[PDB]
RNA sequence: GCCGAAAUAGCUCAGUUGGGAGAGCGUUAGACUGAAGAUCUAAAGGUCCCUGGUUCGAUCCCGGGUUUCGGC
């Protein structure tokens, strides 16, 4: 999709005054271009613009028509957003203007840019900054313009940044506006850095005089950068970018260049003498001098120091080396003090950058630095300590940065000991030995060993212990260690092959390689346990086969023998050989290796062997044989007749697979086969119309017969009483067929169409799949029925569809608890194919198929609502028969299901949708009032159990309906209604006293709360914080007589707090969390007051939930220690409740700190961490 | 599983009922029981089983107690309270002057957290309270069934229970989840110590309250 | 010979804008009890086909290449 080009209206006459009816000039081309809609021919005419100007290189003075043409071009360019490719298109086009026309274009485009820079609308600033950004990249027209307007562009940037800061500090309270303003700040700062880096004017001094307007604008920009760096209510991206900019400007603006490294050093050490810096620096960077800057400020300043200075070639010299060491010292000092998660991630990135800079310096450094940067230095010791402490951090970015740091440390040592005699350095050997002492479940061991392998070569690691490959293979039966083991082994054998092809130059080396890496693999493939086989096949074997495909010939010959000897005996190694052979052959075929041979080989596979594999007892062997037949490297390779027969044989038996993973793999491979048939049928058709092989028309007939028979088998598999797996597989494969062969409908030829094979009876069975007790089957049947063409009333007469509607209405009011799901699916089907009866038009008062589905939904919802209103009134009268005859939750479920399918944001009959929503809310509240007293209290030919079922199911349905209605983006929903919904959720979920309405209300409340966060209305997005405060000050003075209950782990209050805390944007700001944890930790602390037990109880009940929620996740770490203290200090309290709550909270804390259990029983060392990690993460617990 | 369904299909308030029945057909708990005490019955499924298997005679008396409220049953008297508290113990024992209960069952468990050591700790506390109630109520040679959490170390609990009972057996019925570490200690033949009132007591009671061996300690070398 | 498309986790698929890569399924762990545990939780698994650039920083911008295809 592209955006149509537009133009200024008053320019028309301007371009009309030079246009011509004949159309010789460029002006007529502009007329033709602007009056278009397709953004494609415009591009063509844009290319032809250049020859038109080229064909007038004789006048010697620019034609006024050409002047106006280029002026309009410039105006259009400056009005084009960066999301429009046409902008880059005409940028590239005008890049090729003839040399005769350059000066006038220069001057006039300069004028246009200058008048652009004088804008004063606050919200138009971003467009201007984007324009300045564009004029820098590969656009010679704008580069000279901006080079001529440094003063003006700098002034604009400065004033825009100031105004954006003022607006942001003024728009406090609304966070969407604030986010937009932060983005504007960020683009402004980045553009300023681009300008300073990429303008051929800042070189030389030439402007450092105090009177230069450029100098004064630069000083003002520097002051703004310092002010925004020291600020703390802005996004951390803004502050980090500001630090980068500060260092860049200081490097640029400081006349005694050789003193730059020293000065910066002092700024980092907070030891700058206010009496020796130049006056402009003190004026602009007063915060940098005279102390008192945050730790974030120093972090971002040293980041900018590493990023924005020339470390290569030794330009900065000894002062540069001293600055490097000082930055290392400052970073290590900050490492122990920083505790915010995001700041920890930033520090990891900066440490990795420090290692890069050390690499660059160390490539030409002085001998003095070598001693201080080698592997035995103190700095490298601290870096290794950091790595060992952090390779298993929960945050992925932390771990990746630690891997980078470790690799760079090894490179640093290599550079320092270049005066080396024999390859194995003592430092490397010691590191390797120390790493080999770790257990094999330590994930950092694998990555560190991989880096070491690439440093010293795998021959030494093998010399230390030559059973390491087997040891690594033995852990490959544990998923979540498989990727690490696979990567380590791959690194190992790549290095080993490179080492063997060294000085010993022959062909026999491969033998040794094989016996090191393939023989253990074959043993595992033939005789390992099931999980080990599956994981080795899925993760490791493809890597080995891809790296060395000529090893396949070696493996097959070994396996084939073991197969044939089996027939000699009429052993386990001879028993697992077939599965291993099929796995190897599947991998080889799918990668196009030497086995790409037209029915999978001439002799590797026989009919007997394939049939044995396809029906083998082990799921893995069946899957590997199916994959050998189904998937190929070439996506249009012909399916042979043998493969079709084998696939039919396979389908006959493998539709009832019990493992969901196995079933899913089977369905995916079959879909791949159908895609191959579809794609090769087009090739066959093309050859057929192009008037050894078998006359492609024969193959097309074979394809048609094969697909028809496959459909026959799949529809036979839908017999009465068929299993859940067989219906799942049949419906999945049928849907895959419907999707794959629905491709060439814009095309001319299609080999197969599922719709042709659908009789009336097959349609009946597909609809009857709506009665299955499993919702997956209902969903699959619904999707497949919707994918078919000419189905709605083609297969059904009016009377039988009316019967179906009556049946759905009857199922919506049945006492069986799950019939309402079937009724909902039936009703949705009738709606989405316009098969409703005609009488339903009597409910509303009067092609866009969205409009007709909306009308159908409205009619059915109104019918359901009328029934529901009557039933709710009768339930108010007497709840017994309501539970017996017409439980009300079925209609609510059907209404919610109907609404769920719509796009609530894009309704079109709001005049009709408003009263219905009002009535819906009213009836929801009425029904909830009717059935709730039965659910908090006890019971008030109808057993009490079915009364309770009716009541709590109605509770659940009403909660889900309210959560659905909350997504109307309050309009159809007024603010009063949203407040009433929130009040309803608060009345429950805090007074339920029973398990019902704790997790019942939580889901609806979470939906409402997320919507409330995303809402742009300010009055609404302040609701969550206000509710949080209300419940917190309710907690403090709990007064045990209240309706809140202590049992069931709490009175739902943890659910309320969790839902409110969920509103916080993911990783965005998390300010509610800080307040809540401060208050709860304070409450849970020891209390002199005896009456203060209950506020201390609820806190420990809430805290527990907060420490196991997945959303809070890594934001909750800075509180763990405090919470831990509370739990422990709460274990010694005389009161029983405080101790019990402490126990539960402590359990949650243990799980959060040490992680989830890795295996069922042994827990050898899988959930332990070293003392160094534990007391670095929580140093206040030691 | 299947018993979660069968609880709803039949007249059982919870799946736990099927754990009690499957412990009869393998230990014959309801041989001649006439009065029984039910500890920690949340909905009352065990109380229901006892009422239908003992109170079906008509004279069967059943006392159920829990931290929460229960729906009343015909032939069972309900008490809400913490059996750890002494007041609840007293009001429970208040029901058994003269004729003592023939059977005491305890289905209690803390809020099971997932890591098993804390579960053993809390279950040990609950079992100590239940054992106190039992020894204070049931007739000698009686029966005591109690839910336990079989973790890595279960020898201490078996040692403590063996002192008060002739036979102690550990059983896991079919209805118990196979992934769960719960189990049931069935205690046959209540055989209280001779000098024990709710010599030998000085050694037993400290050891049953906790693994206290500060009764064999001596200030002089041991006799040979 | 030109012109154009696709490649993201074990599998199936999302990814405006340059600042931590998103979900579903499968897998692993936990659960004394209700309200199909057919449920709930919380973990684990990727650096975006490969390779050079631009940038303080690339899944995203630019240039080569590989594999599989479509059009003339
Ligand atoms: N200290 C305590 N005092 C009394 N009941 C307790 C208790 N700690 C836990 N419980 C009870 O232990 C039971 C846990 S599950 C009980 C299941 C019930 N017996 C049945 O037939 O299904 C709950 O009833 C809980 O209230
Ligand atoms: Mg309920
Ligand atoms: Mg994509
Ligand atoms: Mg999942
Ligand atoms: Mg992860
Ligand atoms: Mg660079
Ligand atoms: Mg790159
Ligand atoms: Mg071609
Ligand atoms: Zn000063």
């Amino acid at each position: 999709q592209v955006a149509a080009l537009t133009i200024c209206h008053q320019d028309l006459e301007t371009l009309k005054s030079f246009a011509d009816v004949e159309g010789k000039n460029l002006a007529s081309l502009l007329l033709h271009c602007v009056q278009l809609t397709d953004g494609v021919s415009q591009i063509h005419y844009i290319k032809q613009i250049v020859p038109l100007l080229e064909k007038a290189d004789k006048n010697g003075m620019c034609d006024p028509t050409i002047q106006s043409c280029l002026d309009i071009l410039a105006g259009i360019y400056l009005s084009l957003s960066l999301k429009n490719p046409l902008k880059k298109v005409l940028a590239s086009s005008l890049n090729s203007l003839p040399d005769f026309f350059l000066p006038e274009a220069m001057h006039r485009f300069t004028s246009r840019l200058q008048e652009e820079l004088n804008t004063t609308d606050l919200y138009s600033y971003r467009k201007v900054t984007d324009n300045i950004s564009s004029c820098m990249e590969n656009f010679n027209l704008g580069r000279a313009s901006v080079n001529n307007l440094l003063k003006n562009v700098l002034h604009f940037l400065q004033k825009s940044l100031i105004e954006i800061l003022e607006e942001n500090r003024k728009c406090a309270g609304n966070h969407i506006i604030q986010t937009q303003l932060m983005n504007d700040l960020l683009v402004g700062i980045r553009v300023s850095m681009m300008l300073v880096q990429k303008v051929q004017d800042f070189q030389g001094n030439l402007w450092k005089t105090s009177d230069s307007p450029i100098w004064q604008n630069m000083c003002g920009l520097l002051s703004i950068f310092t002010k925004v760096l020291s600020d703390d209510d802005l996004l951390q991206t803004v502050q980090s970018t500001s630090g980068l900019a500060i260092i860049l400007f200081i490097k640029t603006m400081f006349h005694p260049s050789e003193k730059i490294p020293h000065l910066i050093s002092s700024v980092l050490l907070r030891s700058v003498d206010c009496t020796s810096v130049p006056e402009w620096f003190m004026s602009s960077c007063r915060s940098l001098c005279c102390g008192d800057i945050s730790q974030s400020a120093v972090l971002f300043l040293c980041q900018g120091t590493l990023a924005m200075l020339d470390w290569q070639n030794g330009s900065m010299g000894r002062s540069g080396e001293a600055l490097l060491l000082d930055t290392a010292h400052v970073l290590f000092t900050l490492s122990s003090q920083i505790k915010e998660p995001t700041l920890e991630m930033f520090l990891s990135r900066i440490l990795a950058s420090w290692t890069n800079s050390a690499i660059q310096v160390l490539e030409s450094s002085s001998p003095s630095l070598t001693d201080s940067l080698n592997g035995n230095s103190s700095i490298v010791g601290r870096l290794l300590e950091y790595v060992y402490t952090h390779w298993e951090h929960p945050l992925d970015a932390l771990r990746h940065q630690t891997k980078i740091m470790f690799k760079n440390l090894l490179q640093m040592h290599r550079l320092t000991v270049e005066g080396a005699d024999f390859v194995p350095d003592p430092f490397f050997v010691e590191l390797t030995e120390s790493l080999l002492r770790l257990e094999w479940h330590i994930k950092g061991k694998y990555t560190c060993l991989g880096c070491l392998v690439e440093c010293i070569g795998v021959e030494h690691i093998l010399a230390i212990d030559k059973t390491i490959p087997s040891q690594i293979l033995e852990v490959m039966g544990d998923q979540s260690l498989v990727p690490y083991a696979s990567d380590l082994l791959e690194t190992m054998f790549r290095n080993h092959k490179s080492h063997l092809k060294s000085q010993t130059a022959e062909s026999s080396w491969i033998d040794q390689w094989h016996e090191t890496w393939v023989s253990p693999l074959l043993f595992i493939l033939c005789e390992g346990n099931l999980d080990q086989k599956s994981y080795v096949i899925d993760y490791y074997l493809p890597k080995l086969l891809s790296y060395s495909p000529e090893s396949l010939q070696y493996m097959v010959k070994i396996l084939q023998t073991s197969i044939d000897a089996k027939t000699g005996q009429e052993s386990c190694n001879s028993r697992g050989a077939l599965g291993a052979l099929m796995a190897c052959l599947r991998i080889a075929r799918a990668h196009g290796h030497l086995q790409s041979a037209t029915d999978t080989w001439e002799n590797l596979v026989s009919d007997a062997r394939i049939k044995q594999g396809l029906i083998h007892q082990h799921c893995q062997v069946r899957i590997d044989t199916l994959g050998l037949l189904c998937e190929s490297n070439r996506s249009t390779e012909i399916v042979s007749m043998e493969e079709m027969q084998w696939i039919q044989f396979f389908i006959t038996y493998n539709l009832n697979s019990q493992s969901p993973g196995v079933r899913q793999q089977i369905c995916s491979l079959l879909k791949k086969l159908f895609c191959r048939i579809q794609e090769s049928s087009q090739v066959l058709y093309k050859l057929e119309q192009s008037k050894t092989k078998q006359h492609p028309s024969v193959s097309l007939q074979q394809y048609k017969n094969f697909m028809s028979s496959i459909c026959n088998s799949l529809f036979e598999a839908l017999f009465p009483g068929s299993s859940y797996s067989t219906r799942f597989s049949a419906l999945t494969i049928l849907g895959s067929i419907a999707e794959v062969f629905h491709v060439p409908e814009g095309r001319i030829y299609t080999v197969y169409q599922l719709s042709h094979d659908i009789d009336v009876g097959r349609f009946q069975t597909l609809m009857e799949c709506f009665t299955s007790t499993f919702e997956d089957v209902k969903i699959l049947a619904f999707d497949l029925l919707m994918k078919l063409s000419k189905t709605a009333v083609h297969f059904q007469d009016s009377g039988k569809l009316q019967g179906l509607f009556q049946a759905a209405l009857e199922l919506s009011t049945s006492t069986k608890p799950y019939d309402c799901v079937t009724a909902s699916y039936l009703l949705n089907f009738l709606i989405w194919q316009d098969a409703l009866p005609s009488s339903l038009s009597a409910y509303l008062t009067q092609d866009r198929p969205a409009a007709v589905v909306e009308r159908n939904t409205l009619m059915v919802i109104k019918c359901l609502m009328e029934n529901l209103e009557e039933e709710v009134s009768q339930a108010e009268n007497s709840l017994l028969q309501a539970a017996a005859a017409f439980p009300m939750y079925g209609r609510v479920h059907c209404i919610t299901g109907a609404l769920q399918k719509l796009s609530l944001n894009s309704l079109q009959l709001v005049s009709e949708w408003r009263p219905v929503v009002e009535k819906l809310l009213l009836m929801s509240y009425r029904l909830s009032t009717v059935v709730s007293p039965v659910i908090q209290s006890s019971s008030p030919d109808v057993t009490a159990q079915m009364v309770l079922v009716c009541c709590w199911r109605s509770m659940k349905e009403v909660a889900l309906l309210l959560g659905m209605l909350c997504q109307l983006l309050p309009g159809l929903l007024t603010v009063e209604q949203v407040k009433e919904i929130g009040d309803y959720f608060k009345q429950h979920l805090l007074q339920s006293r029973h398990r019902g309405a704790f997790e019942l209300a939580y889901t609806g409340f979470v939906k409402l709360t997320e919507v409330l966060n995303r809402c742009p209305n300010v009055s609404l997005q302040k609701l969550p914080e206000q509710w949080l405060w209300s419940v917190l000050e309710e907690i403090k003075c709990s007064d045990p007589s209240s309706k809140l209950c202590a049992t069931r782990r709490s009175a739902g209050i943890p659910f309320y707090i969790q839902a409110l805390l969920a509103s916080e944007p993911k990783k965005g700001r998390m300010d509610l969390l800080k307040i809540t944890m401060k208050e709860l930790i304070s409450l849970a602390g020891p209390t002199d007051d005896i009456q203060s037990t209950v506020p201390q109880v609820h806190a420990l009940n809430i805290l527990r939930a907060l420490f196991r929620d997945t959303r809070l996740g890594e934001n909750i770490i800075p509180y763990v220690a405090d919470g831990a203290k509370a739990a422990i200090l709460g274990f010694t309290s005389p009161v029983w409740a405080v101790r019990n709550s402490s126990t539960l909270l402590f359990s949650a804390l243990i799980t959060r700190i040490f992680g989830v259990k890795r295996a069922k029983d042994e827990h050898s060392k899988t959930n332990r961490m070293t003392g160094r990690e534990f007391f670095s993460r929580f140093p206040e617990l030691y | 599983d299947v018993y979660y369904r069968l609880a709803k299909e039949n007249g059982w308030r919870a799946r736990s009922a099927f754990k009690l029945l499957q412990l009869d057909k393998e230990f014959q708990l309801f041989q001649g029981v006439t009065r029984a005490v039910d500890l920690c019955a949340a909905p009352g499924s065990w109380s229901q089983v006892l009422s239908q298997k003992i109170g079906g005679q008509g004279s069967g008396h059943v006392v159920a107690v829990d931290l929460q409220a229960m729906a009343p049953l015909p032939g069972v008297v309900q008490i809400q309270g913490d059996i750890t508290q002494l007041s609840t113990a007293k009001e429970i024992i208040q029901h058994f002057k003269g004729c003592p209960a023939d059977l005491v069952v305890c289905d209690g468990a803390p809020d099971v957290t997932g890591l098993h050591d804390v579960d053993e700790y809390m279950q040990a506390q609950l079992l100590l309270a239940a054992l106190n109630i039992a020894t204070h109520v049931l007739k000698p040679g009686g029966c005591f069934v109690a839910k336990i959490f079989r973790g890595r170390d279960v020898t201490l609990l078996y040692s403590q229970l063996q002192v008060f009972f002739s036979s102690v057996l550990c059983a896991k019925p079919r209805s118990s989840r196979n992934s769960s570490i719960e189990a049931f200690a069935v205690c046959q033949g209540y055989d209280p110590p001779e000098g024990f009132i709710p010599g030998p007591t000085r050694i037993i009671v400290p050891f049953v309250t906790c693994g206290d061996l500060s009764s064999y300690d001596s200030d002089r070398s041991y006799p040979l």
